[PDB]
RNA sequence: CUUUAAAUCCUUUAACGAGGAUCCAUUGGAGGGCAAGUCUGGUGCCAGCAGCCGCGGUAAUUCCAGCUCCAAUAGCGUAUA
RNA sequence: AGCAGAGUGGCGCAGCGGAAGCGUGCUGGGCCCAUAACCCAGAGGUCGAUGGAUCGAAACCAUCCUCUGCUACCA
């Protein structure tokens, strides 16, 4: 606890966890290619509800 | 400094335990003019001033201080002095041997801002005995 | 159940009158007069009434307003009070739920 | 080499000049308006978010961090007329 | 140094010969979902004390005690 007047607690007593060693994302033309393709070339038909790019069922 | 002392004086309530001489009485009432002994504190002029022992009734502010026909504005612990009291107008006035006696012993009404001003601004001139005073009659005076 | 003590800036408080608009004035144990709020918890739950002893959290960069923790009930009062962590000159005046 | 008062800038042109091409693309946001996780940990009407509805009460799709995703892109967010 | 007013239930008060009462406060119960109002009961009295005038005293008288108002009389 401490007190309630306690200024950027939250912020203070949350864990650490660090970054990810991650490959380069390609930024300009290609990432519009990738786009296109993963939109309007790797589509399947579906049927009822077609679920989102963040879907993590 | 000098003129801060001037307006803040007014409120500065000094600590003191001050005892009274048996038969050394001048007068009872408006004025009340009375050879007292000072067993401990400092007496300054315009105190307000009370009876502990009768549930805290009050008999008003002093005026003059005389040691031998001398007025003398500050009266020091082991000093035998002569005290002026005028009882405050718009009350009743008090009489010596039925609201008070001689057996009593009469302390000064401090207050809470006069704490105040004595902790804030006046912690040159009280002493630790004076402080210990403070802190005896604020358990006396029921002040949290 | 549990008896939970001061901290450090964690003091403890006395109500001297009870204030409207959600909000009070509680006599602390310093001589000094502060501005108490009542917490999101206690605004419905549980009541205070006049002269109780409560814990009172402070600002560390002003002392005008308070803010009021938790209640003492009377028998956890007392028990606290003859540990040491209050005064012996502080009166409780047996606050305490009447029939 | 060219330009120019003389340079510098651009163009031409020798020699060197990249693989995870570390020669590393940021700014906001993910409940609705309004494009985009009922993901995983921490606090528990506190800290805070929130232009507006509203979100936090010890299982937060809105807080604080990680992964993924979304909008524009050498640009993006905020305040005022 | 002294005078005047008062002393009855926790508080204020009526109060005089054939008589411990009033308003408020406290506790228990009922009524209502609960509180106030209302209803039913109870607790709490040296009538400040002593002595006398009396068949009959809280009352008529004398003294003392306590509280509140007054003569101004001091460094």
């Amino acid at each position: 606890h401490g007190s309630l007047a306690r200024v950027g607690k939250v912020r203070g007593q949350t864990l650490k966890v660090a970054k990810q060693e991650k490959k380069k994302k390609r930024t300009g033309r290609a990432k519009r290619r990738m786009q296109y393709n993963r939109r309007f070339v790797n589509v399947v038909p579906t049927f009822g509800k077609k679920k989102g790019p963040n879907a993590n069922s | 400094k000098k003129q801060k002392q001037e307006e803040f004086k007014h409120i500065a309530v000094f600590p003191c335990k001050m005892k009274i001489l048996p038969q050394y009485i001048f007068n009872s009432r408006d004025p009340i003019v009375m050879g007292v002994t000072v067993e401990a504190g400092q007496v300054k002029q315009g105190t307000p001033m009370c009876v502990p022992s009768k549930n805290f009734v009050d008999i008003g502010i002093v005026t003059s201080i005389e040691v031998n026909h001398k007025q003398v504005d500050v009266a020091k612990k082991g000093q035998e002095v002569c005290v002026k009291i005028e009882p405050i107008p718009g009350e009743s006035p008090k009489m010596f041997g039925r609201h008070f006696e001689a057996t009593d012993i009469l302390v000064s009404k401090i207050s809470r801002q006069s704490i105040d001003a004595l902790k804030d601004w006046f912690r040159d001139e009280m002493q630790k005995s004076d402080w210990q005073l403070i802190v005896e009659l604020k358990k006396v005076f029921e002040i949290i | 159940r549990e008896l939970v003590f001061k901290e450090d800036g964690q003091e403890y408080a006395q109500v001297i009158k009870m204030l409207g608009n959600g909000r009070l004035e509680a006599m602390c144990f310093d001589g000094v007069k502060r501005l108490c709020h009542i917490r999101g918890k206690l605004r419905k739950k549980v009541w205070i009434n006049t002269s109780d002893i409560i814990l009172v959290g402070l600002r560390d960069y002003q002392d005008n307003k308070a803010d009021v923790i938790l209640k003492y009930n009377a028998d956890e009062a007392r028990s606290l009070k003859a540990y040491g962590e209050l005064p012996e000159h502080a009166k409780i005046n047996e606050t305490d739920t009447f029939g």
